[PDB]
């Protein structure tokens, strides 16, 4: 087995930059055909991927003109003139030179844009769901940037840190921002005990944590 | 036209075994190799084998050989894939890709993968609970509502608003596994207007109970 490693995870970029995507070997994918056994793939995101780059400097076919693969020996570069929406996704790198073949764990490409706030809501458990004897407390946060945020559950001035369940959405196509969905849940028996259920949110965009609150009886 | 389109969705338990489709066109499906992919949820990519359609001859991953087997179909232009004594380490998405070997070397196409599920067994309906706020002021126009389905299995659900006509504002959330159930839920901004005095049910459709379930946020 050779190590394909892909340093950053995700990189930001604003449309039209430049981006330079990273990949590293374990080896050496060097063959002395003069040819490098290097490839990039993108998968886009429910998409399938789809061949960038053969042989680490040839532009398969209908891979556009600003696509551009370089490097040599163990340090591999892919490079995107005019960053376009399409270009959106996880970028591989993988080797076809020893066997098994190998893959580059993924550095995905994000959107950047002016910052904006997280539209968070909270939800009281329904009536329904509190019959069958459960209780879940809904906090949404939605359109923010950046991604970057923290949901700090309290009940009653007391962090709950055991029994919520984050989802995030994945980066929005229309106006590039991201929303989250934080949802605790508990016995609708240590729910009747308690008065006010808080939803904080620490992000970039607020000097002070958003809170966002409900109280028991409070009609 | 040139496409490979693979099986789909797949049922299977544990111990038990399941074979993956991956039908080619637009080209002749003997002069290019035929590899397969394995993708965990959000792990990475992999390679597990490929095989040439001219002949038989097979050429596996030391890691998925004795529980891979590729067998193609020169009847016409099919490919497949068995996947033998099955963990729940098996449970991803699989893709076909073909190759053009001599030249370039590179896999050309893509399948869109299957995405084989194998669990402790499970098969339960969800619940949807109506999410409605506690209180709201007129003058906060931008209402927010939602649906929770809690307590299914397996993937996937079916939520739509009103029956389609609600589009923008729509977050229909990736749904999370509890212990042996997924959970999910969506939400949807709506002026201060039209809510009070419009009504506003989620249509919420699990194909694998075939159950619809419409609930009213009030």
């Amino acid at each position: 087995d050779i190590v394909m490693t892909q340093a950053a995870p995700s990189v930001p970029v604003t449309p039209g930059e430049s981006l330079s995507i990273s990949c590293r070997s374990s080896k050496s994918l060097l063959h002395s055909n003069g040819d490098t056994f290097l490839y990039w793939f993108l998968q886009r995101p429910g998409q399938s991927p789809q061949l960038l780059i053969y042989r680490m400097s040839n532009l398969a076919s209908g891979v556009p003109d600003r696509f551009s693969g370089s490097g040599s020996g163990t340090a591999f570069t892919l490079r995107v003139s005019r960053v376009e929406a399409e270009d959106v996704g996880v970028y591989y790198c993988m080797q076809h030179l020893e066997y098994p073949f190998t893959f580059g764990a993924g550095t995905k490409l994000e959107l950047k844009r002016a910052d904006a706030a997280p539209t968070v809501s909270i939800f009281p458990p329904s009536s329904e769901q509190l019959t069958s004897g459960g209780a879940s407390v809904v906090c949404f946060l939605n359109n923010f940037y950046p991604k970057d945020i923290n949901v700090k559950w309290k009940i009653d001035g007391s962090e709950r840190q055991n029994g919520v369940l984050n989802s995030w959405t994945d980066q929005d196509s229309k106006d590039s921002t991201y929303s989250m969905s934080s949802t605790l849940t508990l016995t609708k028996d240590e729910y009747e005990r308690h008065n006010s259920y808080t939803c904080e949110a620490t992000h970039k965009t607020s000097t002070s944590p958003i809170v966002k609150s409900f109280n028991r009886n409070e009609c | 036209q040139i496409q490979l389109q693979q099986s789909g969705p797949e049922l299977v338990k544990p111990g038990a075994s399941v074979k993956i489709s991956c039908k080619a066109s637009g080209y002749t499906f003997t002069d290019y190799y035929i590899n397969w992919m394995k993708q965990k949820p959000g792990q990475g990519l992999e390679w597990i084998g490929w095989i040439d359609p001219g002949s038989g001859n097979t050429k596996y991953n030391e890691k998925f050989k004795g529980k891979a087997t590729l067998t193609v179909d020169t009847s016409s232009s099919t490919a497949y894939m068995q996947l033998s004594s099955l963990t729940s380490e098996d449970t991803a998405v699989y893709f076909c890709a073909r190759e053009k070997t001599t030249y370039y070397y590179a896999m050309d196409y893509w399948g869109q993968g299957t995405s084989v599920t194998v669990s402790a067994a499970k098969t339960t309906p969800p619940s949807v609970y109506p999410l409605a706020p506690g209180s709201a002021a007129q003058t906060n126009s931008m209402v927010t509502l939602g649906c929770l389905v809690k307590g299914y299995f397996p993937e996937p659900v079916t939520v739509t608003w009103n029956s389609g006509s609600l589009s923008s504002g729509v977050h229909t959330f990736p749904a999370v596994l509890q212990s042996d159930l997924y959970t999910l839920s969506s939400s949807v901004t709506v002026p201060s207007s039209p809510r009070p005095s419009e009504t506003v049910t989620c249509n919420v459709a699990h194909p694998a109970s075939s159950t619809k379930v419409d609930k009213k946020i009030v």
